[PDB]
C-alpha cells in the first residue's frame, strides 16, 4: 500500500528483468572505452605482458564518424486538411530551443553510446528563463544521459523499441559530495540526509575514488479522463480549455475578460508525475511536470524479444571473443620474444679454459682456438658445436592470430552502412518530436492562426502569473525527419536551394533565384543584392 | 535403441472438486506477519424475547468466526545429470508430469478433506442398485437433510458420486423397461442427468475416499459438557485470542478405535432449525477431526445445546442441538462397514487459500525462476532451477503452495451406503 | 512423476525414468498361382483370382 | 556480486547475494574491505590530561 | 510523389509547365515557399 512500497517494487522487477542485456552493455561499453584487459582484481594475477593491440576501435571510430556525417532532425508537417502553415509556429520554437550546443552533445552521446553498447538515451527538461526565453518565459533543453543502459531503468512491461507504451520510467542519479549539495539546492531537498539507492557502477577499474550518492527520479504516466470547459471566444467559436490547467488561477478572471462557459466535457488525456526516492523514503512524491510522455528518449542500435526478454546488441559484443583472443596471443608472443634464450654456442668449459677472451665478444682476433689435449684422457673427444636454437613463434600461434584477426574483421561489419542505426536514430527522433509537441501544448504559447493574422488569447492572474490558454484543437501537424537546421531562415534557404537545382531555366527559375537572394543573410553587398530582389519580387507582382 | 517421437499416452485424470472449489488468496505480507492464517466472521445470529417491561433484560453482542490456514508445500523436487541421454530426452515430459501430478494431489487432499470433516451424514442399509430410485433417494436425502437445518445454499450445492454408485444409479435408470428422454441418456450415455432432486451441479468424481468401518464399541460420554460460543477467550497473559467455531473437544468413557473422519451420533441430541430453532426429528451427526488423549476427541459441530442453563441468550441464540450432553449418553458410530463415499455440499464450505513462495527476489541469485501453472485447477507455483559443479547435476524443483479449509462443515456431507452390521 | 512435500529437501531429488514399448511387423501374408500360356486365353479367372486374393 | 556503496565514509563494498533450491533459502553477505595505516605516526599525536603519579 | 512521378516522364511541354506549377502547388508552407505556391495557384486558376 505504501507509495514507496510499490514504486520499489516496481523498480525491483525492471532491474531484475533487464538484468543480463545491462551487464553485457557495460562489459560492451568498459571493453571499447577503457581497456580490452578486462578482470580487475582476479585474486590469482602476477605481472605478465597484456599488451592491447586493437581493431574494433578504428572500425567504431569509422561508424561514429560515418553517423555524425549525416545529422538527423525533427521536421513537423502539417497534418490532412489543416491548415497549409499549421507546423511553422511549432518548427519555429524547436529551431529555436534546439540549436544549442547541449541538444547536439546529448544527440551524439546518444549515438556513440548506441554504436558501441546498444543503447542510449537523452532526456528533455523545462527550465525557466528571463532572458532569452522560448516562450511564456520558459525554455526546453535537451540534456544528456550517460551510460543509459544501467542509469535509465524501463518499464518492463513494454514491447515497443521507443518504449511508448511504459508506464513509467526511473533515472538513477550518481553524485559526488558536492554535485549532491548542488541537487539538494535545486530541489529544495535535505542536504543534510544523505540519500541512498541500487548503485548501477562496478568497481572494475583501478579508479582511486568512486562515487557514493544516489538518488532516483520516478516518472509515471496516468491515462484519465479528466473535466474540460468548453467557453466561447471573445472573438469567434468556442475554444475547449482543461479544467485542471486553470482549476484556481483564472476560472474566474475568464469570467471578467468575457469568456462565457457553453458546456463541461470529460476528455481522456495522460499526465506525466515525477518523484525523488531514495531506498529508505519517498522525498518528493507527485510532481506534475508538463507533457503526456515520459521526458527520456531511448536509441537502439540491433533489439529485439528473444523469450520475454529484450535484447539489444552495438557493434563490439561480437568482436570481444575475437580481439580477446588476439590480445592474449600477442602477449604470448610478446613474452617469447622478452624471455627466451639466444642462439649461443654450446662449450665445454675445457674446451675453451685459457681463451675465453677471444668469445666475448670482441673483433680483435682472426680466428678462435680451442683446447686439444687433456691429460687424463689424452685428446678431446670429438662432436660438432651446437648452437641454442633461434626464438620461433610456433605455428599454432601464428595460425590463431591470423585467424582471429579474421573473425574479428568478418564480424565487425554493422550492416553491410550505418542505415538500420540511422533509421533506429530517426525513429528516436520522432518520439523526440512527439514529447516536444506536448510539452509545447502543455507550458509555451502557441498563437492560433485566423484567416480573417496569430492571436494569442491569454490572461493574467491575481497573482500577476499568467495562464497560457490553448485550445484543443493543437495536434494540426506531425512528425517526420528531415536535415538538421539551426533557423528557419536556414530551412527556408535549404528548400529554395532544392527547388532551384531541379526547375529548368524558365520564369519559376527568375523566381527562386529572387526568393533566395530575399532569403539571404545580411552584409553590404549581400544588402544592396537582397534590396535589388525584393524591388524586381514587388514590381513583377 | 534410442526411441521415436510418439508419446503412448497411458493416462488422463479430472480434478472435478478442485476445480469446481473455490480459491482465496489473502494478501502476503498479512499472512507473513500473522503467521498464515486469517479469521473470517460467521453470519450473526440475534436472541429475541417476548414481553411488555424488559428491565435489566438488554443482551450484549456476540459475532464468531473461522480461521483459514496453510499447510506444505508440495513440490517435485528432481536431479539432471550432466551425462545422460536418458537425462536429456524426457526432462520436459518431466515437467508435464509434475503439472498434472500436483493438479491430482490438489484434488485428492480436497476430496479427503471434504470427505473427513463433512458433518451431515447419510446412511443407507443396503447397496444403491436394491430398490428402484434408491439413488435418487440418496441424493435427495441430502437435498431434505439440508434444507430442513436451512443451510445457506445460495452460491450453488454439488453432488458427487463415485463411479461404482454413479454405474449404480444409471443401471437404475435403464432398468426401467421405458425409454423417454432421461433414460433414452442414462442408456445411451452414462450420465443420470446433471441436476438431481435438487442438487443443481451431480457429478462423478474418480478419487473419493473409502471410509474405513469404525471399531469403536460401547463408548459413552464422560461428565455433562455443555460447549459456549465465545468469539475470543482470555490466556495466561490476559491476551484475547480468538476461538474458532467449528471444532470441539470432547471427553468420553475410552476413544479406542476412533480416528479422524468417524462418524458418531450421540443417543438423545436432536438438530434444530437453526434459524428458527424447531427440533427436527434427524439425530445430530457429528464428524471427530482428531483423536487426541486416550480420552478426548475433537467433533467438528460444536453442539450448543438449546436447553442449556448456563448460556446467555445471545449464546443460545447460536444453538445447534436440542439438548446437551449428559455423562451417559451412549455414542453411536455411524460407518459400521467399509464403503466408498459419495460427498455432498454446499458450493461456498470448501475453499483453497493460496500463497505465492516470491523466489523470483534478488536473495535468490543463482537459480532461474519462473511461474508455474498447474492445469485444470486455478494455481501458481514457482518452477526453479539451479545446479552445483560439485556434482555436475542441475537441479529442478517445482514448488507450489496450498491449503485446502472446510469453512462450513456442517454444509458438507457424506453419503454412506450399505451400512449394515 | 512422483511428489514430495516440505521445504527442506536436500538430498531427497529424484532421478527421470522414461519407459519404451517396442512395436514391429509379423509374416507377410501371401497368394502365389501359376498359370500357363495357353490357360490366359480368357483371362477372367485370372482376373477373379487377383480381386478375390485381395 | 554487486557494487554497495556505503555512505557517510566514502567507501564502496560488495553486496553478494545466493540462492539454495534444495531449502529454497537464500544468503546475502555484505562486505567492505579497507584497511587503516598511519603512514606518518610522527605526526600523529595523543593528548593525555590528568596524568599525575 | 506522384506529380514528381509524372513529371520524370513527360517532355518539356504544357503538360510539363502544369504539372511543375502543380508540384509548386501542393509543397509546404514557410514563407519563401508561401509566395512560390500563390504564383503557382494564381497561374493555375487564370490559365482555366
Amino acid at each position: 500500500e505504501n507509495r514507496l512500497e510499490s514504486i520499489l517494487s516496481r523498480f525491483d522487477a525492471d532491474w531484475t528483468a533487464s538484468d543480463e542485456a545491462r551487464r553485457e552493455a557495460k562489459n560492451d561499453l568498459f571493453f571499447s572505452r577503457v581497456s580490452q584487459w578486462d578482470d580487475w582484481l582476479s585474486q590469482y594475477t602476477t605481472l605478465q605482458y597484456r599488451g592491447q593491440f586493437d581493431v574494433v576501435r578504428p572500425v567504431v571510430r569509422k561508424l561514429v564518424s560515418e553517423m555524425r556525417q549525416n545529422p538527423i532532425d525533427v521536421l513537423y508537417r502539417p497534418k490532412d486538411g489543416a491548415r497549409p502553415d499549421a507546423a511553422d509556429v511549432l518548427m519555429g520554437m524547436y529551431r529555436t530551443d534546439m540549436r544549442h550546443n547541449t541538444a547536439k552533445i546529448a544527440v551524439n552521446i546518444a549515438v556513440r553510446e548506441q554504436i558501441e553498447a546498444g543503447v542510449g538515451a537523452w532526456r528533455l527538461v523545462t527550465d525557466y528563463e528571463d532572458q532569452s526565453p522560448t516562450s511564456n518565459n520558459q525554455v526546453i533543453r535537451r540534456e544528456p544521459i550517460h551510460s543509459a543502459c544501467s542509469h535509465v531503468i524501463w518499464d518492463s512491461n513494454s514491447k515497443l523499441m521507443d518504449k511508448s507504451d511504459a508506464r513509467h520510467c526511473t533515472v538513477i542519479h550518481s553524485m559526488s559530495q558536492n554535485g549532491w549539495e548542488d541537487f539538494a539546492e535545486k530541489y529544495d531537498l535535505d542536504a543534510d540526509d544523505i540519500p541512498s539507492f541500487q548503485n548501477p557502477n562496478d568497481w572494475v577499474f583501478p579508479w582511486l575514488t568512486q562515487d557514493t550518492i544516489q538518488i532516483a527520479e520516478f516518472y509515471e504516466v496516468v491515462e484519465k479522463k479528466e473535466t474540460a470547459f468548453i467557453y466561447q471566444d471573445p472573438v469567434t467559436g468556442e475554444p475547449v480549455s482543461y479544467f485542471k490547467r486553470d482549476i484556481k488561477d483564472v476560472i474566474d478572471d475568464l469570467a471578467d475578460s468575457g469568456f462565457i462557459k457553453i458546456a463541461e466535457r470529460q476528455i481522456k488525456r495522460r499526465r506525466v508525475y515525477k518523484s525523488i526516492i531514495t531506498c529508505t523514503a519517498v522525498l518528493k512524491d507527485k510532481q506534475l511536470i508538463a507533457g503526456e510522455h515520459i521526458p527520456i528518449v531511448p536509441v537502439f542500435g540491433e533489439w529485439g524479444f528473444v523469450e520475454d526478454k529484450e535484447v539489444y546488441e552495438g557493434v563490439v559484443r561480437l568482436t570481444k571473443d575475437g580481439q580477446r583472443l588476439r590480445n592474449m596471443i600477442m602477449s604470448f608472443n610478446a613474452d617469447i620474444v622478452a624471455r627466451t634464450p639466444k642462439k649461443k654456442p654450446f662449450f665445454w668449459p675445457e674446451q675453451i679454459a685459457g681463451f675465453e677472451h677471444m668469445y666475448d665478444g670482441n673483433d680483435d682476433y682472426p680466428y678462435y682456438l680451442l683446447n686439444r689435449t687433456d691429460e687424463n684422457s689424452g685428446d678431446l673427444p670429438t662432436q660438432p658445436l651446437a648452437y641454442y636454437e633461434n626464438p620461433e613463434v610456433p605455428q599454432a600461434n601464428a595460425y590463431m592470430l591470423e585467424a582471429a584477426t579474421s573473425a574479428v574483421k568478418e564480424v565487425a561489419t554493422l550492416g553491410v552502412e550505418t542505415y538500420v542505426f540511422q533509421d533506429n536514430l530517426a525513429t528516436a527522433m520522432r518520439r523526440d518530436g512527439e514529447i516536444y509537441q506536448s510539452i509545447v501544448n502543455d507550458i509555451y504559447d502557441v498563437p492560433r492562426n485566423v484567416t480573417i493574422l496569430m492571436a494569442e488569447v491569454v490572461d493574467l492572474a491575481t497573482g500577476e502569473k499568467q495562464v497560457l490558454n490553448d485550445i484543443r484543437g493543437r495536434y494540426e501537424c506531425y512528425t517526420d525527419v528531415g536535415p538538421s537546421f539551426q533557423s528557419m531562415k536556414q530551412q527556408n534557404r535549404a528548400e529554395i536551394l532544392e527547388l532551384l537545382g531541379k526547375t529548368p531555366q524558365g520564369t519559376p527559375e527568375y523566381q527562386l533565384l529572387l526568393l533566395q537572394y530575399f532569403t539571404l543573410l545580411d552584409g553590404k553587398g549581400v544588402e544592396m543584392m537582397r534590396d535589388y530582389a525584393n524591388k524586381q519580387l514587388i514590381q513583377m507582382g | 535403441t534410442l526411441a521415436v517421437d510418439e508419446i503412448i499416452e497411458t493416462i488422463s485424470a479430472i480434478t472435478p472438486m478442485a476445480q469446481k472449489a473455490k480459491k482465496y488468496t489473502p494478501p502476503a505480507a498479512s499472512m507473513q506477519r500473522s503467521s498464515n492464517t486469517i479469521w473470517m466472521p460467521v453470519e450473526q445470529e440475534s436472541p429475541t424475547q417476548e414481553g411488555w417491561d424488559l428491565t435489566d433484560k438488554a443482551t450484549g453482542l456476540l459475532e464468531l468466526n473461522v480461521a483459514v490456514n496453510m499447510g506444505e508445500p508440495d513440490n517435485d523436487f528432481f536431479q539432471l545429470r550432466a551425462d545422460d541421454l536418458r537425462d536429456e530426452t524426457a526432462y520436459r515430459r518431466r515437467i508435464q508430469s509434475a503439472a498434472r501430478k500436483l493438479a491430482n494431489n490438489v484434488e485428492l487432499k480436497v476430496a479427503n478433506m471434504a470427505a473427513e470433516m463433512g458433518s451431515l451424514v447419510i446412511t443407507s442399509p443396503d447397496a444403491i442398485g436394491t430398490n428402484t430410485a434408491d439413488a435418487w433417494n440418496f441424493v435427495a436425502d441430502a437435498e431434505e437433510i439440508m434444507f430442513s437445518r436451512e443451510l445457506n445454499r445460495d452460491m450453488g450445492t454439488s453432488y458427487f458420486f463415485n463411479p461404482q454408485d454413479y454405474k449404480k444409479a444409471g443401471y437404475d435408470l435403464t432398468k426401467r423397461d421405458i425409454f423417454g428422454r432421461i433414460p433414452e441418456e442414462a442408456y445411451r450415455d452414462g450420465t443420470i442427468q446433471r441436476q438431481v432432486a435438487g442438487f443443481d451441479d451431480v457429478l462423478r468424481s474418480p478419487k473419493l475416499p473409502v471410509l474405513t468401518k469404525s471399531t469403536a464399541t460401547g463408548i459413552t460420554v464422560s461428565g455433562a459438557q455443555s460447549f459456549k460460543p465465545v468469539a475470543w477467550q482470555l490466556d495466561n497473559d490476559g491476551n484475547k485470542v480468538n476461538v474458532d467455531n467449528r471444532f470441539a473437544t470432547v471427553t468420553l468413557s475410552a476413544t479406542t478405535g476412533m480416528k479422524r473422519g468417524d462418524k458418531i451420533s450421540f443417543a438423545g441430541v436432536k438438530f434444530l432449525g437453526q434459524m428458527a430453532k424447531n427440533v427436527l426429528a434427524q439425530d445430530a451427526t457429528f464428524s471427530v477431526v482428531r483423536v487426541v488423549d486416550g480420552t478426548h476427541v475433537e467433533i467438528t459441530p460444536k453442539p450448543v445445546a438449546l436447553d442449556d442453563v448456563s448460556l446467555s441468550p445471545e449464546q443460545r441464540a447460536y444453538a445447534n442441538v436440542n439438548t446437551s450432553l449428559a455423562d451417559a449418553m451412549a455414542v453411536n458410530i455411524l460407518n459400521v462397514k467399509d464403503a466408498r463415499t459419495n460427498v455432498f455440499w454446499a458450493d461456498d464450505a470448501i475453499r483453497i487459500v493460496s500463497q505465492p513462495i516470491p523466489a523470483n527476489h534478488e536473495l535468490f541469485a543463482g537459480m532461474k525462476t519462473t511461474s508455474f501453472s498447474i492445469p485444470d485447477v486455478g494455481l501458481n507455483g514457482i518452477f526453479a532451477t539451479q545446479g552445483d559443479i560439485s556434482t555436475l547435476s542441475g537441479l529442478c524443483r517445482i514448488a507450489l503452495w496450498y491449503g485446502v479449509n472446510a469453512t462450513r462443515p456442517e454444509a458438507i456431507g457424506v453419503g454412506l451406503p450399505g451400512q449394515t452390521a
